[PDB]
């Protein structure tokens, strides 16, 4: 019946901002990952570029 | 995986500083190895001069 009609209508549009929201709750785990990922990577170029430089310097210094 | 990308790296990194370094020595070293040979030649040859004046001091 359209009163059963109004009980579905409001469980379904409610279950779109949980599952929508379930989304975002992912979301930002996702793309945390990401953003943590990024800065790993880059340090470790950092560091072994610094390894790198200052070797050779003081090897062509000795 | 990304750890895997940066612990690669590394070894590449350690690799060409490694080769670097040690090609370094040769190019570097065959230098002194030629200079230091190149500064006796050109004493060699005119050299008669230095014993000539020391023994003019020393002598009398």
């Amino acid at each position: 019946s359209k009163l059963e009609a109004i009980l579905s209508q409001e469980v379904e549009a409610e279950i779109q901002a949980l599952l929508q929201e379930a989304e975002a709750k992912a979301e930002a785990v996702k793309r945390e990952a990401e953003e943590k990922a990024k800065a790993l990577l880059q340090a470790r170029e950092r560091a072994l570029e610094a390894q790198y430089r200052a070797a050779l310097r003081r090897a062509e210094s000795a | 995986e990304a750890e895997a990308k940066a612990k690669a790296l590394e070894a590449q990194y350690r690799e060409r500083e490694r080769a670097e370094t040690e090609a370094l020595l040769a190019r570097y070293r065959e230098r002194a190895e030629a200079e230091a040979k190149a500064v006796r030649e050109k004493a060699m040859a005119r050299l008669d001069e230095a014993v000539a004046l020391v023994l003019k001091e020393v002598l009398p």
